[PDB]
């Protein structure tokens, strides 16, 4: 079986920037007879099925933008992206049409470098309807920031909270390049009946010092 | 156009048989190649399968020879793959697609869970209000994937953001789905989000308000 193993796994470009990700194969995937290397290259955006960019290694699919070219010989192989737009963040695969299995390569995870952003924040207490069934979800929503990074924190009465929630981050923005992120804190009726100072607290290369947002149980 | 529609995949035990249908339009379906690849959820893309044009020359994946079964029909325009001893590294979105130049079309897929995992639908809760506004609903116990979530009727689509689903302690599925708002709108605006857990039968419209 030909293996295809793509490098880098994942890279962060900047807008308007040239991407190169690479693809090399086990062995040579040039059918002489037809005188094409048998490679294709996929975009695969956020929550879609893949697109196909370019087969035959060079040859770019009608309607692909010229901003796409694929390149190499035999056994490396290229995907250019220039000037690099929001609308490029996606996974790439390249695959061999050589042999079957038709194998792809692991995928490289382009990021788009864009400007430092910084979370809006919001917090949610848990319903009426949800605590009636026992449980207290808490929200807390990080929205449109940038880079990834960030660190949520529960305070439960100034009372540091670990090992009772999980986070959720969105795949960046086609258009924005950002972010967003839900943290969710999960305690039983009961315990969260015997507290009232229920806060999230964001720390982000955007914010010049943590915010923290809060309700009363009560109010 | 060229439409590939993947159907037949749903939660499955574990040793159990599934058949996959992907029906074509738009082409002369017998003059391509057609071909299977799945993909578990947040990984790679796994060839699976292919078909020549009359199905004469089929081949397999290695983690699959032996379990699976490509095949066409022509005349009806359907791609098939037939999954039997199925186990839990099988589970996957599966895709069909339409070989030319590369894999030139692909269908939305169809997730395939193979699991002893019961279907439970799941509670939609609001995330109430508190410049602009967030609320949103949040998804909470369900099995198998996947949710849908749309805002009145798929009219609010700007500044909505559908969270991917988080595996939680119990073994249930959540997620929420948040939408930001001008505070002005909040009196004149009804937010409704409908959410739908086919695997379950679950249609909820959720209004959120303060
Ligand atoms: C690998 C490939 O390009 N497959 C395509 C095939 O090409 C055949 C087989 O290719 P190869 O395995 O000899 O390299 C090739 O001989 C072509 O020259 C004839 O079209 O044509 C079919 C359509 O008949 C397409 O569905 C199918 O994607
Ligand atoms: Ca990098
Ligand atoms: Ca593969």
């Amino acid at each position: 079986d030909i293996q295809l193993t793509q490098s880098p796994d994942s890279l962060a470009v900047s807008l308007g920037e040239r991407a190169t990700i690479n693809c090399k194969s086990s062995q040579s995937i040039f059918r002489t007879s037809r005188n094409k290397n048998l490679l294709n290259w996929y975009q695969q955006r956020p929550g879609q099925p893949p697109r196909l960019l370019i087969h035959w290694a060079s040859t770019r699919k009608s309607g692909v933008p010229d901003r796409f070219s694929g390149s190499g010989f035999g056994t490396d192989f290229t995907l250019t992206i220039t000037s690099l737009q929001a609308e490029d963040v996606a996974i790439y695969y390249c695959q061999q049409y050589f042999s079957p299995p038709y194998t792809f390569g692991q995928g490289t995870k382009l990021e788009i470098k864009r400007t430092v952003a910084a979370p809006s924040v919001f917090i949610f207490p848990p319903s009426d309807e949800q605590l009636k069934s026992g449980t207290a979800s808490v929200v807390c929503l990080l929205n449109n920031f940038y880079p990834r990074e960030a660190k949520v924190q529960w305070k439960v009465d100034n009372a540091l909270q670990s090992g009772n929630s999980q986070e959720s981050v969105t795949e960046q923005d086609s258009k924005d390049s950002t972010y967003s992120l839900s943290s969710t804190l999960t305690l039983s009726k009961a315990d969260y009946e015997k507290h009232k100072v229920y806060a999230c607290e964001v720390t982000h290369q955007g914010l010049s010092s943590p915010v923290t947002k809060s309700f009363n149980r009560g109010e | 156009e060229v439409q590939l529609v993947e159907s037949g995949g749903g939660l499955v035990q574990p040793g159990g048989s599934l058949r996959l249908s992907c029906s074509a339009s738009g082409f002369s379906f017998n003059s391509f190649w057609m071909h299977w690849v799945r993909q578990v959820p947040g990984k790679g893309l796994v060839w699976i399968s292919f078909t020549n044009n009359e199905g004469t020359t089929t081949a397999y994946a290695d983690s699959v020879r032996g379990r699976f079964i490509i095949s066409r029909d022509n005349a009806k325009n359907t791609l098939y793959l037939e999954m039997n001893n199925l186990r839990g590294e099988d589970t996957a979105v599966y895709y069909c697609a339409r070989g030319d130049g590369g894999l030139d079309d692909w269908g939305q897929g169809t997730l395939v869970t193979v699991s002893s995992a019961s279907t439970k639908g799941p509670s939609v809760f609001p995330l109430a209000p508190s410049g602009t506004a967030a609320l949103g609903c949040l998804v909470k116990d369900y099995f198998p994937e996947p949710v849908t979530v749309s805002w009145n009727s798929g009219a609010l689509t700007s500044g909505v953001h559908t969270f991917p689903a988080v595996l939680q302690s119990s073994g249930l599925y959540s997620l929420s789905s948040v939408v930001t708002v001008p505070s002005s709108s909040l009196g004149t605006q009804t937010y409704i989000c409908n959410v739908n857990h086919k695997p379950s039968n679950t249609k909820v419209d959720k209004k959120v308000e303060p």
